């Protein structure tokens, strides 16, 4: 009666293609938008911000959709799961397609991002739920949870090379204007981009295309995968959603002292690194001058995260957790300031690259590690608990969804404002100060207010925490 | 609404120097560039382009012949020709979109770059001597230097033909098919008064 | 500078469908738009990114991917038969081409020629004026006293909101002095088969 490995790994699978999805549009949706789509970015702000704000929306309304699903045949999320991956592929390769309208480009890329954002919630919100489902016991669940949450940085690796060696590798020319006439007496004659082999605008957009139908081909090979590999239980325990005691539970979380600063910290910390992964890549094409290597930095810094998970686990098993959540989020401070300060040095990109990936690493594992110590804490604040840590971390994707749409809208807007060139050979001074502020000032000043926040941390790592857990045997 | 309004018509003199304003109401004038353009009885060209809060981009032909000047203060921008010759043309202002390269508001002034002012001489151009159904008339204006503006008492028939150079004045003719011949006049209209009006007599 | 040039400076245009080409010299990206300006007006923008509209008509559409453009209208109205612009925003340096639509019509030409008057001869001149008032396309004027000369100046209007034709004003000036030889005849050549001639002695 044990869950399987193969089930496990199936499980874990299925969980891929939402972050290779989360991925790519995060890293690629902006530039696809401004230079390939070739968009107002007055347009692309509003489609980013009505994007991610309807995928947050509509994360609390599907689930509670999926909490009023009955047990069919096939089971109670797995209906979800198969009847929305179609839809949810033929929106996601329908994102990155160019139309071919005289008017209304921005209403095409509104419409299938809303509907993908919508559908893959219809995906996520079953998957995320079934793993109450796969086991009754909770041992299972847990090492399912281990399996899932490390392919799942596995597939966000997987996703952002595949984007950026199959985008990067077609480029398209460029757009020179009145700030790139900066010779007419000298008249430099180095016709040299006729003899190469020459790619197109056109090129440029199969090639997203391509890396679109790649990547609905893993969407739909793993959800076939999900399909198989695993079988819902119907465990006779089924507790009642109770939306009532859910908003109840809601007030009660975000009124308990440690939750509440473990909220504000990580918002505001993958808030800053949220809004750098929006606003890298034309930090990369445009302020370091790397249009052709962006995608390279981009892996290397994904590849430094992945290999800085283990010494991130190693750091907080060792000496702690509060100096090592002091020293995560902040390590990417001195490297964010000499991105902007240095004449785009290549070794020095790449350096800060590897710090960076580091520092994600570190932001993005640390606070999961903080999270039992604030979970016996609540426990024995409050003996009677149904729930709150899923409605904590709910509350933790909204916002995360909805203020990371309105920092993508807002970065973009001022693009727009400063003057970005749509697709320009080089950016003007104000787009290029917009930038190198979207990535040095902005991001600084959220990690700032993430560490003041955590700084007023009442549980005081695991001094406390582990004399709660005393009282954890005591209840 | 963003628009651009622009200096009246110039007439300038061979080696003079003329400035052309453009002031621009509904939008930052800082934030966009505005550019100046050419228009001489052809294709649209290109002087340059000015960063009312920054650089100025010639073209190479323009280059020493057009200087480009942008008051924030006013909101204006400023279009000073140097030499003149074959500078007789329209001049318009547009500024630019701050992401494409076009053109999407525009201007329109106009340069005329001769030497003289004088009153049009009118000759009742008639028939040789022959007449079948409908007979053609005309009148010639020689010898001005404005837009003039000739009328026939009532009668639809006129063909008005563009004023030409001939040295430094303006020739024009106006053509008029009329069947019936009782009596006919050319009433020309000029700038500088000059209202002459002649009738057209046989042979 | 990037060379863009249109074809056709006039295209001869009735209703139904209508298009007009342009050619970059180079691969400038779909980055075309489309002016369109009416006489004693400035130039209106059509289209932009060879594609997109800017608050015009849906007759106006544009088409092309690289180093051919095209713009294109559903249905010609009075309006449409203005110049029409084609400019590239690839590069710094901008660059226009130049195109106009006419009204499709018939054909027959026609002439006559005007000695110079009397108060013109009191005043030192003579000059010799030929009208062409009628005509559907391009025509050409030769002047002969004995010999073809080439001391004319013409004039050319429009094409006619009723008629739809054009007209031509050759004029000859010539001295008292010059007044010599005699006769003065006035050739046009029209797609007629044959030049109208119309003389003076
Ligand atoms: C000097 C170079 C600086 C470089 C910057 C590049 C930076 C940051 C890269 C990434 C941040 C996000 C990638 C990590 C994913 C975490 C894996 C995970 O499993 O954790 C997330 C889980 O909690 C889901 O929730 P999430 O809110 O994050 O979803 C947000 C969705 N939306 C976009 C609409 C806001
Ligand atoms: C190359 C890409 C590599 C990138 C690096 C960025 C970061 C390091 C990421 C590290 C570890 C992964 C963290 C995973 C986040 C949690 C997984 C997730 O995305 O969470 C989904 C949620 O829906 C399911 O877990 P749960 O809701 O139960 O959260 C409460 C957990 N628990 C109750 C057991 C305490
Ligand atoms: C170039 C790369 C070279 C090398 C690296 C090899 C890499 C693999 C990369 C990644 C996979 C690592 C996944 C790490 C997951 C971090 C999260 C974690 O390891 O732990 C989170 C903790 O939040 C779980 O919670 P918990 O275990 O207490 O379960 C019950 C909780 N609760 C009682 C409240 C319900
Ligand atoms: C991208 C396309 C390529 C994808 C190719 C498919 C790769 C699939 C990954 C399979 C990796 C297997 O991973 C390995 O599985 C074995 C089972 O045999 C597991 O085995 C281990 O865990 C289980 C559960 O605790 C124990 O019962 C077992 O005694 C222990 O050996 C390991 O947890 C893991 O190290
Ligand atoms: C992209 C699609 C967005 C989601 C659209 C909603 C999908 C359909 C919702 C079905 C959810 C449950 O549906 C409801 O379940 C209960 C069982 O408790 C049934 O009783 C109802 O007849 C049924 O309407
Ligand atoms: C578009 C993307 C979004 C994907 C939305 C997918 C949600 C799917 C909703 C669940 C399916 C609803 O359709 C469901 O079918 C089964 C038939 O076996 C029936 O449901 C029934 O199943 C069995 C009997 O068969 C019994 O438990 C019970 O009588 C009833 O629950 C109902 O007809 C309907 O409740
Ligand atoms: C599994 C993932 C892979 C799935 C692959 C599916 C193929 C996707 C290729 C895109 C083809 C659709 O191409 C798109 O079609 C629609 C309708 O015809 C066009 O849309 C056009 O027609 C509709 C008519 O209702 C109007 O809104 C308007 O005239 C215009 O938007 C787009 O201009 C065109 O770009
Ligand atoms: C493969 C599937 C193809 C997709 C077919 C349906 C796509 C519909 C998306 C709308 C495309 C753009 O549609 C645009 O919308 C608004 C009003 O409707 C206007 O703006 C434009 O007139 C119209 O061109
Ligand atoms: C193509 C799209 C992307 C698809 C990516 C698929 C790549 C699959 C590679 C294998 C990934 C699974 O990796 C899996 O991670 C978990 C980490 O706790 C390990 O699981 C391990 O921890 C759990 C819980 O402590 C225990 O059951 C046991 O100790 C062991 O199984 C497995 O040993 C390992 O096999
Ligand atoms: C664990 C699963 C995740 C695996 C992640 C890594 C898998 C993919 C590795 C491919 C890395 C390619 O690494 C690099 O990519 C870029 C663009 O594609 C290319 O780079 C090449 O072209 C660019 C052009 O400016 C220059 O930097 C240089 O000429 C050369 O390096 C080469 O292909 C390769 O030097
Ligand atoms: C599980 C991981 C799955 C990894 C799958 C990776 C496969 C990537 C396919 C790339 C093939 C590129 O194919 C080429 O791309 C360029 C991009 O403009 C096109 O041009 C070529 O016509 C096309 O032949
Ligand atoms: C598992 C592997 C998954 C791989 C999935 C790959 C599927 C996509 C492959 C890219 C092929 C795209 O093919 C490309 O489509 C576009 C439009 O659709 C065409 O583009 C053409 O159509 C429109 C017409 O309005 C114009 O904008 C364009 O100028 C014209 O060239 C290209 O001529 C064609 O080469
Ligand atoms: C065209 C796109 C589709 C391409 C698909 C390419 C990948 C396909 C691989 C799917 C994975 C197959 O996974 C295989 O399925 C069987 C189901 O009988 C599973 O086998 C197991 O399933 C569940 C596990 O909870 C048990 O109830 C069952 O008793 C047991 O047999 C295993 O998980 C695995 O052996
Ligand atoms: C919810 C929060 C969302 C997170 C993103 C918010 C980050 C802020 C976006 C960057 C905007 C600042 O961008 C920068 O600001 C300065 C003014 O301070 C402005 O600077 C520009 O305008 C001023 C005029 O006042 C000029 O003197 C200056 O030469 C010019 O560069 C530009 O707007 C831009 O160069
Ligand atoms: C926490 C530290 C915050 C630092 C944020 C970065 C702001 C740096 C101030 C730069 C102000 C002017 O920025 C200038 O922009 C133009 C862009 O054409 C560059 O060229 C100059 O090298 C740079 O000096
Ligand atoms: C979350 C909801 C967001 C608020 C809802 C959106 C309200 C605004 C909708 C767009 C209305 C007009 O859109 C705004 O106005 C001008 C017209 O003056 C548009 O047009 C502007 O850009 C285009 C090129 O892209 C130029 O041809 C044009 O000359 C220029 O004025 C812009 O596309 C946009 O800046
Ligand atoms: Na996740």
């Amino acid at each position: 009666s044990r869950l399987s490995v193969c089930s496990k790994l199936c499980y874990a699978i299925g969980g891929a293609p939402y972050q290779i999805t989360g991925c790519a549009i995060g890293f690629f949706l902006q530039i696809y938008l401004l230079d390939v789509a070739l968009l107002d970015p007055f347009y692309a702000s509003i489609i980013l911000f009505v994007g991610r704000a309807w995928d947050a929306v509509t994360d609390p309304t599907v689930g509670f959709l999926v909490s009023r699903t009955p047990w069919t045949r096939f089971g109670r999320m797995m209906p979800w799961i198969v009847l929305s991956t179609p839809f949810a592929v033929l929106c996601y390769f329908l994102i990155w397609y160019v139309p071919s309208v005289d008017q209304g480009k921005v209403v095409w890329y509104l419409i299938f991002y809303c509907c993908f954002q919508t559908l893959q919630t219809c995906f996520h919100v079953p998957y995320s739920a079934l793993t109450m489902f796969i086991s009754t016991e909770q041992k299972e669940r847990d090492s399912a949870t281990a399996y899932r949450m490390t392919v799942e940085v596995l597939g966000t690796l997987i996703g952002t090379a595949i984007q950026g060696q199959i985008v990067g590798m077609a480029n398209a020319p460029c757009i020179s204007t009145e700030i790139d006439l900066q010779s007419t007496g000298l008249e430099v004659a180095p016709d040299v981009q006729i003899t190469d082999p020459h790619v197109s605008l056109q090129d440029l957009r199969n090639a997203y295309m391509i890396a679109s139908g790649v990547i609905c081909a893993i969407y739909v090979v793993c959800a076939v995968v999900l399909f198989l590999g695993v079988k819902e239980q119907k465990d006779t325990c089924r507790v009642r959603t109770e939306p009532m005691s859910f908003f109840q539970g809601i007030c009660m979380v975000m009124g308990h002292g440690p939750y509440a600063k473990l909220v504000m910290g990580f918002l505001f910390t993958s808030l800053a690194f949220m809004l750098l992964e929006g606003n890298f890549a034309l930090f990369c094409i445009y302020n370091l001058g790397f249009r052709n290597d962006f995608q390279n930095v981009l892996l290397v810094i994904m590849l430094s995260a992945t290999l800085a998970i283990p010494f991130w686990q190693w750091f907080l098993t060792k000496f702690g957790k509060k100096t090592a959540v002091y020293i995560g989020t902040t390590s990417v401070v001195p490297f964010l300031i000499s991105v902007v300060l240095v004449p785009s040095s290549l070794a020095v990109t790449y350096i800060a690259s590897f710090a960076a990936g580091v520092s994600v690493a570190a932001a993005f594992l640390l606070p999961w590690s903080m999270l039992p110590d604030v979970v016996d804490d609540f426990k024995v604040q409050n003996p009677e608990s149904q729930g709150h840590e899923a409605i904590f971390y709910s509350f933790y994707v909204f916002f995360t969804k909805f203020a990371s749409g309105v920092s993508l809208g807002v970065s973009t807007l001022s693009l727009d404002f400063a003057g970005y060139v749509t697709r320009g050979c080089t950016q003007p001074g104000e787009v290029k100060l917009t930038l190198k502020i979207l990535v040095s000032a902005a991001p600084i000043v959220l990690i700032i207010i993430g560490l003041l926040i955590f700084i007023s941390y009442p549980i005081n790592e695991e001094k406390r925490q582990g004399n709660r857990k005393l009282l954890n045997e005591q209840r | 609404a963003s628009k651009l309004e622009l200096s009246g018509p110039a007439e300038p003199r061979g080696s003079k120097s003329a400035q052309i304003t453009c002031k621009a109401k509904g939008f930052p004038e800082a934030r966009f560039w505005v550019f100046w353009l050419f228009q001489r009885a052809a294709a649209l060209d290109w002087p340059a382009a000015n960063f009312s809060g920054g650089p100025v981009q010639f073209e190479s032909r323009f280059q020493g012949n057009a200087s480009l000047k942008g008051s924030q203060a006013q909101a204006n921008a400023e279009l000073n020709i140097g030499a003149l010759g074959s500078s007789t043309a329209t001049y318009r202002c547009g500024w630019k979109l701050a992401n494409g390269g076009f053109f999407p508001s525009w201007g329109g002034a106009n340069v005329n770059g001769a030497a003289g002012a004088k009153a049009p001489a009118v000759y009742p151009v008639e028939i040789s001597g022959a007449g079948t159904g409908s007979v053609t008339l005309g009148c010639l204006v020689k010898g001005y230097n404005a837009k003039p503006n000739l009328t026939w008492p009532g009668a639809s028939g006129a063909l008005t033909f563009p004023s030409e150079l001939n040295g430094a004045l303006w020739n024009l003719a106006s053509a008029v098919t009329g069947s019936g011949f009782p009596s006919a006049t050319c009433a020309v209209g000029f700038g500088a008064a000059t209202d002459v009006d002649k009738k057209v007599a046989a042979a | 500078a990037l060379d863009i040039n249109s074809p056709e400076a006039e295209k001869n245009a009735k209703g139904a469908r209508a298009r007009i080409t342009c050619n970059a010299g180079n691969q400038v990206g779909s980055a075309v738009a489309w002016f369109n300006q009416r006489p004693g007006d400035p130039a209106s923008l059509l289209t932009y990114w060879a594609a997109t509209e800017k608050g015009v008509a849906g007759k106006q559409s544009a088409q092309g991917a690289s180093t051919k453009f095209s713009m294109s209208s559903a249905g010609p109205e009075a309006p449409s038969l203005s110049s029409y612009w084609c400019l590239l925003f690839e590069k710094g340096a901008f660059s226009f081409g130049g195109s106009k639509l006419n009204p499709r019509e018939g054909a027959g030409p026609q002439a006559s020629i005007l000695p110079p008057s009397a108060d013109l001869n009191t005043s030192g001149g003579a000059a010799v004026v030929c009208f062409l008032p009628n005509w559907y396309g391009n025509i050409t004027v030769q002047w002969k006293t004995e010999a073809p000369q080439s001391q004319a100046n013409m004039s050319w209007p429009g094409q006619a909101g009723a008629n739809a034709a054009y007209a031509m004003a050759a004029v000859l000036a010539i001295t008292k002095g010059d007044y010599g030889p005699g006769s003065f005849t006035c050739n046009a050549s029209n797609r007629g088969t044959g030049p109208f001639a119309m003389s003076l002695n």
